[PDB]
């Protein structure tokens, strides 16, 4: 499913700019 | 409504033209805890000895703001921040500096992030991310009403109140512009195409936040998202968006107008302006008067068991602030 795969991923923590 | 931006525009104009500087000084603090961290700075609970009020006080240090090249950024962030005045708007109470740091000192938000709640929750009903949209649209409404694009809209920049309500923090990217821009920043997921193809663009961007926002409030997990940057640009520009089962069909007619790679027919960014947004379907038992006088009782309500209690944020690492005996960077931040 979408969210196993969302929560499988590397970006479910709090998330930085880019610059 | 119209009348108001007037008057809100008066009182912004004056403030943007004259700053206020030097408000307080580190010694009249106590420092408690570290609230969060970000990509530049440091937000840490304090107290103010005086008077006793817990604040909220972000912290940067001159060197690296200078090594990351975010000077200018960081002058719009302090002088639009200490001109604003919103229901829904963090409010900047002091601000300084010393040989070392730029000091920010803010009325502190005890609810916590709202992506603590969304990630621990899962995911929102449509009535509640319904009640978080609202606010942000009336925010927007009033930001852009000043020529201000705010360009770093999440989740992590946005704390929950006592009341429920939103208070939308971080103003590092906020500029103040009557025609195009082109900085890339921003957060990846986040990102609207024009920004990733090195286009001009304008306020419309935060209207295309918008959608992601309320997408992840309502799904759980953002529209577009990968392990790397690189792999979400390339989903965002296809433009081609996958919705939930459970979405009603008014918040995907909402949600395509928003995601719109098309700037000439992005909700937002029409001749209507904000009112296409404010009387689509999805909204239509949404009373922005009620929201904006704050009348409407919140879905959602933090646990509190008194001033300076900590309890709806993470625990991070303490370090010491340190302040060196010569100053650094001190032309520079001037203005500040
Ligand atoms: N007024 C506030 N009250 C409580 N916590 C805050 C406040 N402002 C910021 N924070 C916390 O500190 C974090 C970083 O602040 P922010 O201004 O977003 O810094 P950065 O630009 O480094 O992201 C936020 O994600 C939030 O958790
Ligand atoms: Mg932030
Ligand atoms: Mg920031």
């Amino acid at each position: 499913t979408t969210y196993a795969d969302f929560i499988a991923s590397g970006r479910t923590g709090r998330r930085n700019a880019i610059h | 409504v119209k009348e108001f931006l007037a008057k809100a525009k008066e009182d912004f104009l004056k403030k943007w033209e004259t700053p206020s500087q030097n408000t307080a000084q580190l010694d009249q603090f106590d420092r408690i805890k570290t609230l969060g961290t970000g990509s530049f700075g440091r937000v840490m609970l304090v107290k103010h000895k005086e008077s006793g009020n817990h604040y909220a006080m972000k912290i940067l240090d001159k060197q690296k703001v200078v090594k990351l090249k975010q000077i200018e950024h960081t002058l719009n962030e302090k002088r639009i921040l200490q001109a604003v005045n919103f229901p829904f708007l963090v409010k900047l109470e002091f601000s300084f500096k010393d040989n070392s740091n730029l000091y920010m000192v803010m009325e502190y938000v005890a609810g916590g992030e709202m992506f603590s709640h969304l990630r621990r929750i899962g995911r929102f009903s449509e009535p509640h991310a319904r009640f978080y949209a609202a606010q942000i649209v009336l925010t927007f409404e009033y930001l852009h009403s000043l020529d201000l694009i705010y360009r770093d809209l999440k989740p992590e920049n946005l704390l929950i109140d006592q009341q429920g309500y939103i208070q939308v923090t971080d103003f590092g990217f906020a500029k103040r512009v009557k025609g195009r821009t082109w900085t890339l920043c921003g957060t990846p997921e986040y990102l609207a195409p024009e920004i990733i193809l090195s286009k001009g663009y304008n306020k419309a961007v935060d209207w295309w936040a918008l959608g992601v926002l309320i997408y992840e409030m309502a799904a759980g997990y953002p529209p577009f998202f990968a392990d790397q940057p690189i792999q979400i640009y390339e989903k965002i520009v296809s433009g081609k968006v996958r919705f939930p089962s459970h979405f009603s069909s008014d918040l995907k007619d909402l949600l395509r107008n928003l995601l719109q790679v098309d700037l000439t027919k992005r909700f937002g960014n029409l001749k209507n302006g904000v009112n296409d947004i404010k009387n689509h379907k999805w909204f239509a038992t949404t009373d922005w008067i009620a929201i904006y006088q704050r009348k409407v009782e919140a879905p959602f309500i933090p646990k509190f068991k008194g001033p300076g209690d900590t309890s709806n944020f993470d625990d991070y690492e303490e370090e010491e602030i340190r302040v060196s005996i010569n100053e650094k960077c001190g032309k520079e931040f001037t203005e500040f």
